[PDB]
RNA sequence: UAAAGUUGCUGCAGUUAAAAAGCUCGUAGUUGGAUCUCUCUCGGCCGAAGCGUUUACUUUGAAAAAAUUAGAGUGUUCAAAGCAGGCCCGAGCCGCCUGGAUACCGCAGCUAGGAAUAAUGGAAUAGGACCGCGGUUCUAUUUUGUUG
RNA sequence: ACGGGGAAUCAGGGUUCGAUUCCGGAGAGGGAGCCUGAGAAACGGCUACCACAUCCAAGGAAGGCAGCAGGCGCGCAAAUU
């Protein structure tokens, strides 16, 4: 090509969108932000998709035009603004507050909050650097720099923001024994306990998990993002708490819940 | 069979099972190794002196006895030649031939026979390259050749 | 003298050789300090290149280079050009039809620093990979062991 | 020259069952052939051998069942994978209730049950049945 | 015997590969010679024009007259005798006529009595032969 | 494409049906006889650091586009398909429940155990290991409450 | 001979195909050189040469369907201006 590509087919979309393959050509191509292209949301397909408020995506855009949706606390008007992990829309017209938040499918779902919840989001550090004057400067996982941040914060820890002020309340250190979820690779979605933390010089790091149920995995440092201190998660889970069941078990559960129904 | 000939004999030596000297033999490992230093210093080579020793002084195996080999014990004392006895006898016999086949051009046998034989120096040679006994860069050469033993 | 060889002077860039002292500092020694930078990855700095006197701006050691991507292993087979020497590294290549191995090589040009002398047609060279210095250079010397025929 | 062993002693040994013998002598010796005629008589194929020890490679005795239809060695010993078994079961046993494959693993010469039971691969030596 | 070590696999695989140029067929469709000399070309079908009409001698020990046309390629312009198989198709075909003509069934070799003749007519005039062997349709005229 | 075990790695033939060089030497290639049953220090038993003489092999783990293939669920009236759907209504006029799994993905490159098989390695002119003891030269930090 | 994801046939091995809706590459009759722009050596942009080719009052002016239809030719071989 001879410059940037601006459409998106959607056989080649991401497969956690869940889209069918007979409804047309096209995906909503994600526009910059935030997020990555493959790690995001686009504000269409939860808006129609998920939560089925809108049928096509005209109607998308007659909602997104009346300044309804608001994410982290900001009026956007694009319907295909990226929306990623750890995100709070909040629609005030229903009163509605949501947070995405991976499944243990590694699907975004829709995760209802409270208001009072709604106030603040968690982000991983993923640079910490000197600038001009000799001040100090943090950058997040989506985009944010913070300037003058607490000298103990370091890479790959979790800060909590006030989405109103977007100031620091307080941080969770990354070491062993604290709580966190995956968020890329085979094993997205899953919430444990870190156990032990392999440093390869000059390679990707590797880190190991452990659940609540005493299953255990291990994936890559950067796909690793801390959720609270010790046992004791910061933000509200989804219906499964992170522990990933078999197809045997899922299987089982369906029967019981079948058995169990009428 | 054999390396360059179309035999397949089965003449050898079978030593005996039991590796300790016999009774009747008074000789000491000193007096063996003295015996040793003496015939090379005679000008023998270590084929020859335990030929010498089995026929005459009842030595079965010197390595029985002493502990260790003749060519090891020459090493140790000094005494050994500087090429090895089996590539100076192959390198004798190439002249040898050499010689002959200068006077005698009709001689095609005398030819056949002279390339087996260098075959088998130059596989000698390779071999002891490999083990550092000899330089790498020692060569064999015709010419050189008379000189060299 | 000897270093110098070239039209052009050749100098570290990263060192000030002309700061001026007293006549007291002067008579004691002329000694520049020299510039040199542990690369990483446990690989040790050779004392030829701290008290060497060299000058070589692609030496992973006392140059203006840097290491990352692969660390691979190879052979020395020619050492002909100035400072670059040539290794060959050999591997097996499997077929599936067969469910055999076929014996396959590859040759490298690499970096040879001046701090590494005494390297000999048939020892082991651990290279790693770093910027392209040349048309085919893509690899620099960081550690020679010799052969196993060593006395 | 001769360059494999354990394939003249499984020879040797296939040609003397052949024959009706009651014993086999077979020269030279290893701990390979040791191991193989080991596994071969935990199954009752061949039964009780004894090893002669002279001072150079030792010679092996032993003792015939009449039980041994085909011994034979594979080569080269070929890798092979865990789940590349059942391909090597079907082509070279006669049926699926007896007969045994042998390999050496890293936990040692076995046959192919006692391989998969463990859980590991490794280098396919001969069968037996 | 061949040769069964371990790392042998270039041995195996150049010597199968030089090899299979002694099989008749695989030289044949992989050599070029074959595909520069079919008139066809590698088509299934060609047209051409009607030449003339001649009379091929039935191969001993059978004794008859086989009918067939002397037809010219259009997209290569080469000669080839065609034959006309049915009783009395041959009146079905008048000279400069373009014709359709497909192979004999064994890919260029020559089938039953008739000596040297692979091909065979299908069409006459944009008609089947067939349709006008069972009186279904008429010589358009 | 199978039939073709008539291209034969699995798995073909070479006395007479097509076939082994007139004979020997020899480089490359291929192949190759037996044998050998974690560690001090520094820090809070574990942590750091050296590991392994190194590989090959095997078993794990991570990263690995969808679509297709395999495969779980689902009465498109069946099926090829699709990713949909189900439940009570006194009507929920805040409708409820649920799916959109999983397996495979060769070779090469990463990761952690195994130590049989197969390569390779050490002490022979002992300028070889281990525990110590004297002699000399060259530079850095700290302590003499600070500063020379 | 555009490359792969793949397709046909297949006991176990294997043989053949992949222009073609997805991911990369290249091209706009053949070459070459550029302006603008964040991004082009762009051709539903420009400037020349080479080959074709349209209108003309003979002084000049204007070209690029391997985009959708459609037409000629080519062929055994493929749809509505
Ligand atoms: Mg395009
Ligand atoms: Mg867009
Ligand atoms: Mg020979
Ligand atoms: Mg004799
Ligand atoms: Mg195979
Ligand atoms: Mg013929
Ligand atoms: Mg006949
Ligand atoms: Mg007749
Ligand atoms: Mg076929
Ligand atoms: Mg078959
Ligand atoms: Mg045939
Ligand atoms: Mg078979
Ligand atoms: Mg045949
Ligand atoms: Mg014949
Ligand atoms: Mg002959
Ligand atoms: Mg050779
Ligand atoms: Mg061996
Ligand atoms: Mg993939
Ligand atoms: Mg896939
Ligand atoms: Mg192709
Ligand atoms: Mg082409
Ligand atoms: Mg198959
Ligand atoms: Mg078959
Ligand atoms: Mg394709
Ligand atoms: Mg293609
Ligand atoms: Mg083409
Ligand atoms: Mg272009
Ligand atoms: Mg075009
Ligand atoms: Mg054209
Ligand atoms: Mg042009
Ligand atoms: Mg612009
Ligand atoms: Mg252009
Ligand atoms: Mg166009
Ligand atoms: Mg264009
Ligand atoms: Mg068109
Ligand atoms: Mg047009
Ligand atoms: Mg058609
Ligand atoms: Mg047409």
């Amino acid at each position: 090509a001879r410059g940037p590509k601006k459409h998106l087919k959607r056989v080649a979309a991401p497969k956690h969108w869940m889209l069918d393959k007979l409804t047309g050509v096209f995906a909503p191509r994600p526009s910059t932000g935030p997020h990555k292209l493959r790690e995001c949301l686009p504000l269409i397909i939860f808006l129609r998709n998920r939560l089925k408020y809108a049928l096509t995506g005209d109607e998308v855009k007659k909602i997104c035009m009346q300044r309804f949706i608001k994410i982290d606390g900001k009026v956007r008007t694009d319907i295909t603004y990226p929306a990623g992990f750890m995100d709070v829309i909040s629609i005030d017209k229903t009163g509605e507050n949501f947070r995405l938040i991976y499944d243990t499918k590694g699907r975004f779902a829709v995760h209802r909050i409270t208001p009072e919840e709604a106030k603040y989001k968690l982000c991983k550090v993923r640079k910490i650097f000197v600038g001009t004057k000799g001040i100090p400067h943090l950058v997040t996982h989506d985009a944010r720099t913070i300037r003058y941040p607490d000298p103990l914060i370091k890479v790959n820890d979790t800060i909590q923001i006030d989405l109103e002020t977007g100031k620091i309340t307080d941080f969770i250190k990354f070491d062993t024994g604290n709580l966190c979820m995956v968020t890329g690779g085979a094993n997205l979605g899953r919430i444990g306990v870190i156990t032990n933390r392999e440093r390869h010089p000059g390679s990707f790091d590797v880190v190991h998990v452990k659940d609540a149920n005493g299953n255990s995995f291990a994936t890559r440092l950067s796909n690793i993002f801390v959720i609270g201190k010790g046992n004791k998660p910061w933000i509200s889970l989804p219906r499964g708490k992170g522990i990933r069941l078999t197809i045997a078990e899922e299987r089982d559960k369906r029967l019981a819940a079948k058995q169990s129904s009428g | 069979g054999r390396m360059h000939a179309p035999g397949k004999g089965l003449s050898q030596s079978a030593l005996p099972y039991r590796r300790s000297v016999p009774t009747w033999l008074k000789l000491t490992s000193d007096d063996v190794k003295e015996q040793i230093y003496k015939l090379a210093k005679k000008g023998l080579t270590p084929s020859q002196i335990g030929v010498i020793l089995r026929d005459s002084h009842g030595v079965a195996q010197v390595r029985f006895v002493t502990g260790n080999k003749i060519l090891r014990i020459l090493k140790s004392k000094g005494l050994a030649p500087d090429l090895p006895e089996d590539l100076y006898h192959l390198i004798k016999k190439a002249v040898a031939v050499r010689k002959h086949l200068e006077r005698n051009r009709k001689d095609k046998d005398a030819k056949f026979r002279l390339i087996l034989i260098e075959s088998r120096i130059h596989r000698l040679a390779r071999y002891y390259k490999t083990k550092r006994v000899l330089p790498p860069n020692w060569k064999y050469e015709s010419s050189t050749a008379s000189a060299l033993v | 003298a000897d270093i110098q060889t070239e039209r052009a002077y050749q100098k570290q860039p990263t060192i000030f050789q002309n700061k001026k002292r007293v006549l007291l500092g002067e008579t004691g020694k002329e000694k520049l300090p020299r510039y040199y930078k542990n690369i990483g990855l446990g690989f040790k700095t050779p004392k030829e290149a701290i008290e060497g006197t060299y000058i070589d701006k692609k030496c992973p050691f006392t140059g203006n280079v840097s290491i990352r991507g692969r660390i691979l292993s190879g052979v020395v087979t020619k050492m002909k050009m100035q400072r670059t020497i040539v290794i060959r590294r050999d591997y097996l290549h499997y077929i599936r039809k067969y469910n055999r191995f076929e014996k396959r090589h590859k040759n490298m040009s690499v970096h040879l620093s001046p701090c590494f002398r005494d390297v000999q047609i048939g020892d082991i060279v651990t290279v790693g990979e770093c910027r392209p210095l040349s048309k085919t250079v893509r690899f620099n010397v960081l550690k020679v062991t010799k052969a196993a025929g060593t006395k | 020259v001769r360059m494999n062993v354990l394939a003249d002693a499984l020879k040797s040994i296939n040609n003397a069952e052949k024959r009706g013998k009651r014993q086999v002598l077979i020269r030279p010796c290893s701990k390979v052939i040791v191991r193989f005629l080991t596994v071969m008589m935990k199954h009752g194929y061949i039964g009780e051998f004894e090893i002669i020890d002279d001072h150079r490679a030792g010679k092996i005795v032993v003792n015939l069942t009449g039980r041994l239809n085909k011994c034979g060695v594979i080569s080269p010993r070929f890798d092979v994978q865990l789940k590349d078994l059942e391909k090597w079961q079907n082509n070279l046993l006669p049926s699926r209730q007896f007969g045994f494959i042998v390999l050496t693993t890293s936990a040692g010469i076995m046959d192919h049950e006692e391989a998969r039971r463990k859980h590991t691969g490794g280098k396919i030596l001969g069968f037996f049945f | 015997g061949k040769c069964r070590g371990l790392r042998t696999a270039r041995k195996l695989r150049s010597h199968r590969r030089d090899q299979k140029w002694h099989d008749k067929q695989y030289k044949k469709a992989h050599l070029g010679t074959a595909l520069k000399a079919n008139p066809f070309g590698g088509a299934s079908h060609a047209k051409g024009i009607v030449l003339e009409k001649v009379g091929v001698e039935a191969k001993q020990p059978n004794s008859a007259i086989r009918k067939c046309v002397r037809v010219q390629l259009i997209k290569n312009g080469k000669k080839i005798t065609a034959f006309v198989p049915n009783d009395g198709c041959l009146n079905f075909i008048e000279e400069n006529d373009e014709v359709l003509v497909a192979g004999f069934g064994r890919k260029g070799h020559a089938v039953g009595d008739i000596p040297g003749v692979r091909f065979k007519v299908v069409k006459v005039a944009n008609v089947s032969l067939l349709a006008l062997y069972k009186g279904k349709k008429e010589r358009p005229r």
